[PDB]
């Protein structure tokens, strides 16, 4: 699972290689990415909780 | 004992130093701190201390293009040009970058015509005042702010004080603040900020190489190998110099030239100007990278490795040297991006294990009777 | 095979090249040189890839260089052919049909290679591998990818990258591949390598550039920058984006400056021309930012300040060589300032009065070696100095010199004292110089030696060169004035006054604990070390700790303060005692010392790569006690040869001195045992070293040498016995 | 500025370097 998480985050961050000029929604995305790197067992529990319960 | 505990051998060398006892002002909240400006090349220099569009023309004739052109003597070009501004180009540009200029309509009022018209006098020694505020207060506050939050700056706020193993004369050995990527991770750090090895002086670089040669000898008798990393980012942020040492097994360190050859060539901008992958095998860092522009460099034990003049800072991570090593050793990503902190007194007694490795190899004293 | 598409490639290439042209105006007038596009980025060109049958004009292969013989011309590559024709990509890109066959070899051949290597029980290494680094559809080099262990889970990756177009608003041409799994899949090193040969080699390209103007020694160690110009975050965060019409042009500044001897050509921008009002530089057309960049470089009347400098510094030779020639006296005309860029005619700059009458040789080049025919012509001789700013079409200086000489002398637009004279011509864009005119005995080799000195020594040229360099943001690794090295050492004992200067023990610092247990650092007293090798004279200015009060900390100004002390000394020392050369152990001191000694331009300043053992000498107790007990700054003097020069040759005495200090550096008290083999050995109390006979000195010299070599062997981990006597001597002298 | 000659068999004190 941890290996699959790292690959997921890397191909997310590749969208932001273009420029340093970011809006609010994009800065929030990089914040969430960095947290997932810093604490994988957080994000993995949160991802799995989404699948079981989120529908709207 | 958080404020008091240290390795005995470090305390002894402190006792040995102890036994040897047997222009502008800027009043920074109490003290006095003499004004200094740094150039691109990292040199230190002291800082000395209506409109009418100016009479730019003589009678149907042009005789100056700046109001102060006629005052400077022959040598006063020379003195300034040896200690000058980093660039003096943007200062005209930044003024003409202000709005309400109209526009250059192609011909008749080119950017040249604008520039020549702009070159009137700054208001009553305004050039000196703007230079004074930029060179003095801005650099000194930035330097002081970094100094206060510095890890490696000896007497600063945080300073773990017990990860010190050695203390030579002007550099020392330290151990990292975080969970320490490999087993015997250690650092070679100078006392003062110098930001680079090319900005160092000869005596300090000679003393780093004595530590460098000795650490290889220690790990070779245990059967390991060494990689010495130096990452220097852009020289405007004033980070402290650190010369890392990351030991890893022999059967992986044989591969280490190959992996870095690949990584450096792919590391950065395609269509880069500066012809990537400088070879440091023979000439060494001090005379293969110019003084005062950023670089990454890597060394493989005794034999020098590669260097890479970084450009476009945002695409080249500061953790780059650790990342490649953490790949091939198959370590999980947290250990080099942002680190993992340790137990603040308990787990940081790895220095007991590391000092008893480095006891036969100590060169920083002669009192070993 | 798709001839319809090849025509489109030629069309697209020509369009984008026109877009560059409009950025430099030009409009319809053709003959724009192709060199600026296709020159690789490392040489400062745009690095354009070519896919059309463009060709270089045969005029562009010319290049030239000046050496001690004079100028020499070269004409690269051509025997007769116009066939220099800027390589296509396609020849250097491997067909798919060959790729799909080669991949069945190399992925099998590698498999055998590692199988025997692991049977050999050793790691596969770069020398085994460079022959097949870059082959196979999965490229062989992908095995050494940073994170290969985790990429083994990245299934579905080709589908994913094709679908990225529905998420990322950019578009990318490599939708079919990625370097993580396929590798690079092309390589154009070979393309770049012979693009240079097509354009006429590296030496042929650089004539089209300002490179010669910057006066770097050679093009090897050069580096560019693009991270600290105007293009910082300031440029992009600045409000009012509609301002980007004037300052939209300004990133091109460097490119326009660098290539300027071929953008500014008369043969390209046919039309009316102008002269920049404080310079000799002609301009053709309105280049968008060259006029800005030149006015910056020549700011504050630099043209006149080059000219009148060179006039005075040339006259300074004739101000000394009065009896070397049949001349009585010389005079400086101090004529009106604007003649330095009055191109229409010139007066003389300098005037010379014979004893009676020379012989006039003939009107001839500075390189013309011999013979005489012209009438003796009493009293009057003159020289003129011409500056110019050349370009590619007319950088020949010798044709220029002879042309201007005839033009002014044949008609009344100029006044000179006599027909017997010469004019020097200097092209500041290429640092070429030559002269044409009349000569007299001895004067011709004298002018040769004078000009050869001027073109490296002159401060005003140094101003110009540094401004071009800093304006180009172009940096170098190795270039400096020549280091002091082993083979120079005999020159140190010449009759000139020479000083060594060392500052390594100025800003010493002591760690100590506070009484609160927290650590900190105290500064302590230092000294400035100044020494004379051919006389033994030493000076020692003690720097007491109190001078850094308020400052303290990082001690930033210490090097600047060090130069102040040296300059204060030399200013107050008598003029005849002043050094001819100052040699400094640490290269960082060179710039502070130079600035403070500009009032005395006779002083040569030279850096050493060869280090010397002076650092250890200040730990000798006879000196250490004095520095510690001192409480105010004061100078102290010593002679390190106690009495040796009364019988011993100076370089042999120097050898003894170097030996002693080096031995003390490496093994300290053990060297003292060689100095004090019995406690009953004796000295005068004034002396640094014991009273001994010459035989006794020879005995200990061998012993100290043997210690130094043994310690050299130990720390180099190598046998000493292979070293020759000369290699031993070099290791003692400082470094091999 | 005080100077302290210690070049040999006598000790001398100059008070400006032009005296040297």
């Amino acid at each position: 699972d941890t290996k699959l998480l790292i690959l997921a985050l890397e191909r997310l961050k590749e969208a932001y290689s273009v420029k340093s000029r970011l809006n609010q929604s994009q800065r929030e995305e990089l914040g969430l990415i960095e947290q997932a790197y810093d604490n994988p067992h957080e994000a993995l529990s949160r991802i799995k909780r989404h699948l079981l319960t989120q529908r709207a | 004992g958080e404020d008091t505990w240290m390795l005995p051998d470090v305390n002894e060398r402190i006792e040995q130093f102890s036994q040897e006892h047997s222009s502008g002002v800027e009043n920074e909240d109490q003290q006095e701190v003499i004004l200094v400006r740094t150039d691109q090349s990292g040199r230190v220099w002291p800082v000395n201390t209506k409109r009418q569009m100016v009479s730019t023309h003589e009678e149907r004739e042009r005789v100056r293009y700046f109001h102060d052109d006629d005052n400077l003597s022959l040598n006063d070009l020379v003195k300034n040009e040896k200690m000058g501004t980093a660039e003096n180009q943007n200062k005209l540009f930044m003024r003409m970058a202000s709005k309400f200029m109209g526009k250059t309509d192609g011909d008749y009022y080119t950017l040249d015509d604008m520039f020549v018209s702009k070159a009137a006098e700054r208001e009553r020694l305004g050039e000196e005042e703007e230079n004074q505020r930029k060179k003095a207060i801005a650099e000194h506050r930035s330097l002081a702010a970094q100094m206060e939050k510095c890890l490696y700056c000896f007497d600063s706020s945080q300073f773990p004080k017990h990860l010190i193993v050695a203390i030579g004369v002007k550099v020392y050995l330290c151990l990292p603040n975080v969970r320490s990527l490999t087993e015997g991770h250690c650092l070679i750090v100078p006392l003062q900020h110098h930001r680079a090895a090319t900005l160092l002086d000869e005596d300090i670089w000679e003393e780093i190489q004595m530590f460098r040669k000795s650490l290889v000898k220690m790990f070779e008798d245990k059967g390991l190998d060494c990689i010495f990393l130096e990452t220097n980012m852009s020289m405007k942020k004033q980070y402290h110099m650190v010369y890392e040492c990351i030991p890893l097994p022999k059967e992986v360190g044989d591969m280490a030239p190959i992996y870095f050859k690949k990584a450096i060539m792919e590391s950065d901008e395609e269509w880069s100007m500066n012809k990537k992958l400088i070879d440091l095998s023979s000439k060494d860092i001090r005379k293969s990278v110019p003084r005062g522009l950023p670089y990454f460099s890597v060394d493989f034990g005794l034999h020098g490795g590669f260097a890479h003049v970084i450009e476009d800072q945002h695409k080249f991570p500061h953790y780059f040297g650790k990342e490649i090593i953490g790949g091939m050793l198959d370590i999980e990503p947290r250990l080099w991006r942002k680190g993992i902190r340790e137990s603040f007194e308990d787990q940081r007694k790895k220095a007991l294990q590391f000092a008893q490795w480095w006891k036969p190899y100590d060169f920083t004293k002669s009192k070993n009777y | 095979n798709t001839q319809e598409l090849l025509d489109l490639l030629v069309k697209c290439e020509n369009k984008i090249q026109t877009r560059i042209k409009i950025g430099l105006n030009s409009k319809m007038p053709s003959r724009f040189p192709p060199v600026v596009f296709y020159t690789p980025k490392e040489l400062g060109g745009l690095g354009m890839l070519s896919m059309g049958h463009v060709l270089i004009p045969q005029s562009d292969l010319r290049w030239s260089k000046q050496t001690d013989v004079g100028i020499t011309h070269f004409r690269s590559g051509m025997s007769h052919e116009e066939d220099q024709l800027i390589p296509n990509l396609y020849r250097y890109i491997q067909p798919w049909e060959s790729e799909f066959i080669d991949s069945q070899r190399v992925w099998a051949e590698y498999a055998l290679k590692r199988q025997e290597a692991i049977a050999q029980n050793r790691r596969l290494t770069l020398e085994d591998l460079e022959d097949s680094w870059d082959r196979g559809i999965p490229r062989i080099n992908t095995l050494f990818q940073k994170d290969r262990h985790t990429l083994a889970y990245d299934k579905g990756w080709r589908v994913r990258t094709d679908f990225k177009q529905y998420q990322v608003l950019k578009q990318n041409p490599f939708w079919w591949t990625h370097q993580r799994h396929d590798g690079k899949l092309w390589n154009l090193n070979n393309y770049r390598t012979d693009m240079i040969q097509a354009l006429g080699g590296v030496e042929g390209i650089l004539e089209h550039t300002l490179f010669k103007g910057t006066y770097f020694p050679t093009w090897e160690g050069l580096f560019w920058e693009k991270a600290s110009g105007f293009e910082e975050s300031m440029k992009w965060k600045k409000l009012t984006n509609a301002q980007r019409s004037g300052l939209n042009q300004i990133p091109n500044r460097r490119f326009t400056l660098w290539w300027s001897p071929t953008i500014n050509r008369a043969n390209v921008y046919v039309g009316f021309q102008v002269q920049l009002d404080l310079t000799g530089i002609f301009m053709h057309g309105k280049i968008p930012t060259l006029k800005i960049s030149l006015i910056q470089i020549f700011r504050a009347h630099l043209w006149q300040k080059i000219h009148e400098s060179i006039v005075m510094d040339l006259c300074q030779v004739f101000d000394q060589e009065l009896d070397a020639l049949e001349i009585e006296t010389v005079q400086k005309e101090t004529i009106h300032p604007r003649k330095s860029y009055k191109m229409n005619s010139s007066c003389a700059d300098i005037l010379l009065f014979a004893s009676y009458k020379w012989n006039v040789s003939r009107p001839s080049l500075l390189a013309d070696s011999k013979d005489v025919m012209d009438s003796t012509t009493t009293q009057k001789y003159w020289i003129d100095i011409q500056l110019r700013w050349g370009d590619y079409d007319s950088h020949d200086i010798e044709r220029y010199a002879r042309a201007k000489f005839l033009d002014y002398t044949t008609d009344n637009m100029s006044i000179y004292p006599s027909p017997t004279g010469v004019l020097i011509a200097i092209d500041l864009a290429y640092n070429l110089h030559s002269a044409y005119g009349n000569w007299f005995p001895g004067s011709k080799p004298l002018i040769q030696q004078a000009m050869a000195k001027i073109m490296k020594a002159n401060p005003a040229l140094y101003v110009l060169r540094e401004r071009i360099r800093k304006g180009l943001q172009l940096y170098s690794s190795e270039p400096t004035e020549p280091y002091l090295s082993s083979q120079n050492y005999g020159e140190l004992f010449s009759n000139q006054i020479i000083w060594f200067v060392d500052d390594t023990n100025v800003y010493r610092v002591t760690i100590h604990k506070t009484f609160e247990g927290n650590l900190t650092t105290k500064p302590i007293n230092g000294a400035i070390f100044i020494f004379n090798p051919r006389t033994g004279q030493l000076f020692l200015k003690i720097i007491h700790t109190s001078v850094w009060a308020g400052q303290k900390r990082l001690g930033q100004l210490a090097k600047w303060k060090t130069a102040e002390e040296v300059a204060a000394l030399i200013r107050s020392l008598p003029v005849e005692e002043q050094p001819k050369q100052i040699i400094v152990t640490r290269k960082g001191m060179l710039d502070p010392l130079e600035v403070h000694l500009l009032d005395f331009p006779n002083i040569v300043i030279k850096g050493s790569e060869l280090q010397l053992p002076f650092q250890a000498c200040l730990k000798v107790e006879k000196f250490g006690d004095l520095i510690l007990k001192a409480t105010e700054p004061q100078m102290v003097l010593f002679n390190l040869y106690d009495d040796w020069l009364k019988t011993i040759s100076s370089y042999t005495a120097f050898s003894r001195l170097i030996l002693i200090l080096r031995a003390l550096h490496v093994n300290n008290d053990r060297a003292k045992v060689i100095l004090k083999p019995d406690k009953t050995t004796i000295t005068e109390p004034h002396h640094i070293w014991p009273t001994l006979t010459d035989e006794e000195w020879i005995k200990v010299e061998v012993q100290l040498k043997d210690l130094i070599l043994a310690d050299y062997g130990k720390k180099n981990n190598v046998n000493v016995a292979s070293l020759t006597q000369s290699e031993i001597r070099d290791i003692i002298l400082g470094m091999e | 500025v005080k100077v302290i000659d210690m070049t040999g068999r006598e000790q001398k004190v100059y008070y400006s370097y032009s005296q040297i």
